[PDB]
């Protein structure tokens, strides 16, 4: 039996410094496929707009403080980057994610009903 | 009686002070012995007495337009309390 | 008169008509269930505007089917016993109490019991 | 006292004189019953908890016999289980075949413990039949399925010692003993209806909600039941949009596993006449608006009428939600208004209890304390309408005990003895200063209870003079642990809004002629002016007279659509939970008023339910402690005690009168419900008539 | 315990931000004598204000939109719950089951 | 365990896009909780020991 193609062994890092260059390498591949990914997909965005989605979700776990917590995320990362290179994915899906997107005062929630 | 006569801006009165502790004891003297002397000065003065485990003791002063201002009292003598509501006029 | 057909009642009022078709049932009017929804207010749907009312399914009303059955009166007893008249295809048995002065329906069928003493009573 | 026990091999500890059946349940070891219950006396006629005493050739049955030191039970042995076998054989030898259309097909005990103590298998092959028993009437609240009794007598118990109603009984001799009463007539109870919950089988079942679900279906939610101030605590049962049925539970501390029939046979009443959408008045008619459109209005109207300070009105009835109160108490605040009160009657002004002390118009005692009465006085009370799960508790400790219970005021019909003494202040002030006062001295723990019907009369004052006056004056009606001045209301609502201060302690204030009257949930206004040309707001979740009054309506929900707080009259804060939606585009009542304060100018700093609460504790700081009862200091309750006693203040002499007319219309979901007026036709307005005129 | 485990396990932010759970322990029925289901801890959460349920026309259905409408998770200890729902950043309250005050009960109390 | 069974989101197809999208969970018809009808009594009991003779600690024998 052959690992696919992208594959990485699942591995549990114990040094918090060792995670962030993993994360770092980690985060250049994501950059380095970004025209790959409007290529395959046949996106309606250029790659410039691929990278900064790319950056946007990396920044949201910056302050990830937990070493486990890091492993878990790093892991589900490398999973949705081989699954992305790979084509596994269909366009619909890549499509919506892209397609995501002031909030309504008191009053305006009030008179449709909010939540 | 003094200055206990509370002008019109002050329209309600709420002391918040605990059953049990140490702290709530002089605000529960001077509550004991000067309500009926507050109370006469101010016959249709709304002035609540509520109570609840562990809260360190207070003073709130409903203004004009429902505005409050509140006022802690933990660690006052009794004669600071009574200066403390002529402040609030 | 659309008051009879949305209101719920023990009796209608007048003779039904079996090709009228706002009537709750072919040989009923009125509903006979206090949450029933009436036939004519649930035809007045937009899903019914090119749609042929009379091949619609109207089943016949139970419950004026079941009155038409007379009671049967039981000589010499006060105890009346009913399964459904079918057995192994009917209903589970039960026992009916008759010695109160009126007819009592069974608990599944529906069908009244009473005691010959009290035909004439109940007839009047 | 305690005796160490043996039950199946584990060791029990209880005092002396428990029955089997109660130390079997401390050890975890579950004997069947059927005619035991934890609430009842007991009786040993159903023989389905035997169990094996070690050293005895008899079996005896657990929930009769008393424990011993040394006693070791089995209760697993295959004797124990050849009679659980035998018996559950003869229940179900003359049982109908009736559990698809019987209400208690899937919470019946005689089915559970059928298939887990009796045999798979039946042996009733007799052509004779079964035994045929006929359905007795006893009104339109109880269905009578009388083959399906088992011959328990756990209505027979509940009726005669519980609730005080003794016109049922076992009639009949053997095989052809009929529970019922005889003769053709109604059961006269207002807590009749937990018969039905104690009937074990579908002998008694709920008439109204009868054939109309099944208990698999039902959704369960621990709520607090609004009809009165009691609060006790109850189990709304839904299926889906739709509440089925409401049903008690368990608190020792409130209402111990009982209700009154109104609290769960109005709930029958959320269906009619609710408000769903936003009225606006044109002329003669109402007619539906949006909510942007009615509060639009509101505030148009608000400037029109162009109301000053104390121009501005604002009333709370008696389902009004505590979170209302405040949001409704601090915009008319905003507004530069302090007329807030409630729909009640009161002659002064302000009340006579008043609101600065807790204590004043509390349950200080707090009702589990009743437990421990030697002596009670009642002021111009009817506990068995107003509060009807306390009488049966005042009841339960008349019972067991030499209990004396005094009264003073207007005679009714009581499920115990009264020593009724007058009905007017001269009688009180008799009575404290002769032989019932003396009694109280003398009283270890004593309790006297003035009804809420007291503030409503124009002795008002002249009775919480006399009580304080005696209070203070006696050392033992006061202590650091016992507190015998009690206040039993009977609206739900009434606490809540004195912890808060929403009422007027001026004279002047109340007297205005208002412009804008506010009117949240309040509907008893026959006597509460309202101007022809003010401008009246009604919120709530009923149309009434409130709702009449109206020009412009604010649909609410009612107290099963929202998470609302509510204080009883013992000072007991509980929330309750919500079970379903609001119908149409009825909204919360606490964000209508910061709605429309936002559409007034005065928008409130509330957004959120947590926001709203926690304005609460700034208004009382016990408000966020739910379940908790926080007593008055010793110390200030003398203060509030004394402040009452008022010299120089006439006695008028007039009638201490019952405050409540019909027991089943009390509020507008009670008047709402068709089967209170199935009730009040049957039963009456005093639950007095004994026949049945509507029944046929 | 001050793992944020709901980063990782892949729920909706709503769970969090906008839905309370119940943790409460189940409350005996009136209708029978049975204590079996009083003796494990449950969680669920509180209704939907709007949308929890409403009537589909064409059927009478009761529609919804709550996910979490049907489910309740059972748990043997009290502690077991506060650590589950701690773990998941959910926002809750507890709901002290009612405890019955014991009352010595025999034969003889019928006539003393 | 805590996973709805339902889950949270379910696809349609979208005219506009042209293709099948998630959309937030939305039932016509509720799922109905039948399991609260459980049964209140215990169904079986503390069962029956069958464990060998050679694997129980063993009693030691009473006094002389
Ligand atoms: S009482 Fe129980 S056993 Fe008897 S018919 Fe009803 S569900 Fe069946
Ligand atoms: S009717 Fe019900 S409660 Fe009364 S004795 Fe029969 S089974 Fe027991
Ligand atoms: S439970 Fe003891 S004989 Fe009925
Ligand atoms: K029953
Ligand atoms: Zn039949």
């Amino acid at each position: 039996t052959n690992p696919t193609a992208f594959a990485q062994t699942t591995r549990y890092v114990k040094d918090s410094t060792e995670m962030r260059t993993l994360v770092l390498n980690l985060y250049r591949r994501y950059l380095r496929h970004s025209r790959g990914f409007v290529n395959n997909y046949n996106l309606d965005i250029p790659a410039s707009q691929v990278r900064t989605k790319i950056r946007q979700e990396f920044e949201r776990q910056r302050f990830v403080k937990d070493l486990p917590l890091k492993n878990v995320l790093y892991m589900k990362a490398q999973m949705e980057f081989q699954e992305l290179v790979n084509f596994w994915k269909q366009q619909c899906h890549v499509m919506q994610y892209f397609e995501s997107i002031k909030g309504d005062s008191f009053v305006q929630k009030f008179l449709k009903g909010a939540q | 009686s003094s200055k206990f006569v509370f002008p019109k801006v002050v329209k309600e009165l709420r002391f918040f002070l605990s059953q049990t502790g140490e702290a709530s004891v002089p605000l529960r003297s001077f509550l004991t012995k000067t309500y009926p002397a507050i109370k006469k000065a101010n016959p249709t003065l709304p002035i609540l007495i509520r109570e609840a485990y562990g809260i360190p003791p207070s003073v709130t002063a409903r203004l004009e337009k429902g505005h409050e201002v509140k006022t802690n009292l933990e660690g006052f003598s009794a004669d600071q309390i009574a200066k403390t509501l002529q402040s609030i006029a | 008169s659309t008051k009879e057909l949305t209101t719920a009642r023990i009796k209608d009022i007048s003779k039904p008509d079996e090709n009228n078709l706002q009537q709750q049932a072919p040989n009923r009017i009125s509903p006979w269930s206090k949450s029933q929804k009436p036939r004519a207010e649930a035809q007045d749907n937009v899903r019914f505007a090119v749609k042929d009312l009379a091949k619609q399914p109207r089943p016949y009303a139970a419950i004026d089917l079941i009155y038409k059955q007379p009671i049967r009166y039981i000589e010499h007893d006060n105890v009346a016993v009913c399964d459904g008249n079918g057995g192994a295809q009917g209903h589970p048995k039960v026992y009916i109490n008759l010695d109160q002065n009126k007819a009592i329906p069974c608990g599944y069928c529906g069908l009244r019991f009473a005691q010959a003493a009290f035909k004439e009573d109940i007839e009047s | 006292k305690e005796v160490e026990l043996t039950v199946d091999g584990v060791k029990v500890s209880i005092e002396a004189g428990s029955s089997i059946i109660q130390a079997a349940e401390k050890a975890g070891v579950t004997i069947p019953r059927y005619c035991y219950h934890e609430k009842l006396a007991v009786a040993g006629n159903c023989r389905m908890c035997l169990v094996e005493i070690e050293r005895s050739p008899k079996l005896a049955a657990s929930c009769a016999m008393p424990v011993q030191n040394g006693m070791s039970v089995l209760t697993n042995t295959p004797k124990i289980k050849k009679a659980r076998e035998g018996v559950t054989e003869m229940l179900l030898e003359n049982h109908p075949l009736d559990c698809p259309v019987c209400d208690q097909g899937g919470e019946c005990d005689l089915q559970e413990q059928s298939l887990r103590y009796g045999s798979d298998r039946g042996r009733f092959h007799e052509i004779v039949g079964k035994r045929a028993v006929e359905n007795k009437a006893i009104g339109p609240l109880i269905k009578t399925s009388m083959n399906r009794c088992i011959h328990c007598t756990r209505c027979v118990r509940f009726l005669n010692d519980v609730a005080g109603a003794p016109e049922f009984g076992t009639a009949g001799r053997g095989n052809d003993m009929q529970i019922g009463t005889y003769v053709e007539r109604n059961v006269n109870s207002e807590l009749s209806a937990n018969v039905i919950d104690l009937c074990p089988v579908g002998a008694l079942t709920s008439k109204p909600y009868a054939f109309r679900a099944r208990p698999w279906e039902l959704k369960r939610t621990e709520t607090i039941d609004v009809h009165d101030a009691l609060g006790s605590n109850v189990r709304v049962d839904t299926r889906g949009i739709e509440v089925m049925r409401v049903l008690p539970r368990l608190n020792d501390e409130i209402n111990e596993e009982w209700i009154s029939d109104k609290t769960r046979f109005a709930c029958d009443g959320l269906k009619t006449q609710r408000l769903t959408k936003p009225l606006i008045r044109q002329g003669n008619t109402f007619v539906d608006a949006t909510w942007e459109e009615a509060l639009a209005t509101i505030a148009e109207g608000f400037q029109k009428v162009q109301p000053k300070e104390n121009e501005i009105k604002a009333i709370v009835g008696s389902l009004t939600d505590l979170e209302s109160i405040v949001a409704l108490k601090d915009l008319v605040n905003k507004l530069g208004s302090e007329n807030v009160s409630t729909d009640g009657d009161a002659t002064t002004v302000p009340p006579a209890h008043g609101a600065d002390f807790r204590s004043n118009y509390i349950f200080n005692s707090t009702i589990d304390n009743i437990e421990e009465a030697d002596q009670i006085l009642l002021v111009g009370t009817n506990p068995r309408h107003e509060a009807a799960v306390l009488n049966a508790r005042i009841r339960k400790v008349w019972l067991r005990s030499d209990l004396e219970v005094h009264h003073v005021g207007e005679e009714f019909d009581s499920t115990f003895e009264l020593n009724h003494l007058g009905s007017d202040v001269n009688a009180l002030a008799k009575a404290l200063t002769g032989e019932v006062g003396k009694k109280l001295s003398e009283a270890s723990k004593p309790l006297i209870i003035i009804g809420s019907g007291v503030t409503e009369t124009q002795d008002a004052e002249a009775v919480y003079a006399t009580v304080a006056k005696f209070v203070t004056s006696n050392a033992n009606i006061v202590t650091p642990e016992w507190n015998g001045f009690n206040l039993l209301h009977r609206e739900a609502s009434r606490v809540g809004a004195l912890d808060v201060g929403f009422t007027t302690q001026s004279p002047e204030v109340a007297n205005t002629k208002a412009k804008f009257i506010y009117l949240l949930g309040a509907d008893e206004i026959v006597n509460k002016d309202i101007p022809k040309d003010a401008f009246v707001v009604y919120q709530g979740h009923h149309g009434d007279l409130g709702a009449s009054f109206a020009d412009v309506i604010l649909p609410g929900s009612a107290y099963t659509e929202k998470t609302a707080t509510y204080v009883n009259t013992e000072g007991r804060v509980q929330s309750t939970r919500a079970a379903t939606n609001p119908p149409g585009v009825a909204r919360e009542d606490w964000m209508i008023i910061r709605a429309l304060s936002e559409y007034l100018g005065a928008t409130l700093p509330y957004d959120n339910l947590y926001e709203m609460r926690s304005r609460l504790a700034d208004v009382a700081p016990h408000l966020l402690r739910h379940e908790v009862v926080e007593p008055v200091s010793e110390g200030i309750a003398k203060v509030g005690f004394q402040s009452l006693v008022k010299p120089g203040i006439q006695s008028k002499g007039v009638l201490l009168k019952n405050p409540i007319e019909n027991f089943y219309f009390t509020d507008v979901i009670s008047k709402s419900s068709p089967t209170m007026a199935k009730c009040v036709g049957s039963f009456g307005s005093k639950i007095e008539k004994i026949k049945d005129e509507k029944a046929n | 315990t001050d793992l944020a485990k709901e980063l990782v396990s892949g729920a909706p932010k709503e769970l969090i931000t906008e839905r309370v759970a119940r943790i409460y322990q189940e409350a005996k029925a009136a209708t029978q004598s049975g204590q079996h289901n009083t003796e494990t801890w449950k969680i669920d959460w509180d209704i939907l204000n709007k949308g929890n349920r409403w009537e589909n026309d064409l059927m009478g259905y009761q529609s919804s939109s709550d996910y979490m409408q049907g489910t309740i998770l059972k748990f043997d200890t009290r502690e077991g719950a506060i650590r589950f729902a701690k773990g998941q950043g959910w926002d809750y309250y507890i709901q002290e089951p009612k405890v019955r005050r014991f009352v010595k009960k025999d034969y003889s109390a019928n006539f003393y | 365990k805590d996973f709805p069974t339902t889950g949270y989101t379910e696809v349609r197809y979208d005219a506009e896009k042209r293709r099948v999208v998630y959309e937030p969970l939305e039932l016509t018809q509720a799922w109905r909780n039948f399991t609260v009808g459980s049964s209140v009594w215990e169904q079986v009991g503390d069962g029956k020991d069958f464990t060998p003779e050679s694997f129980k600690l063993p009693t030691p024998a009473p006094d002389p």
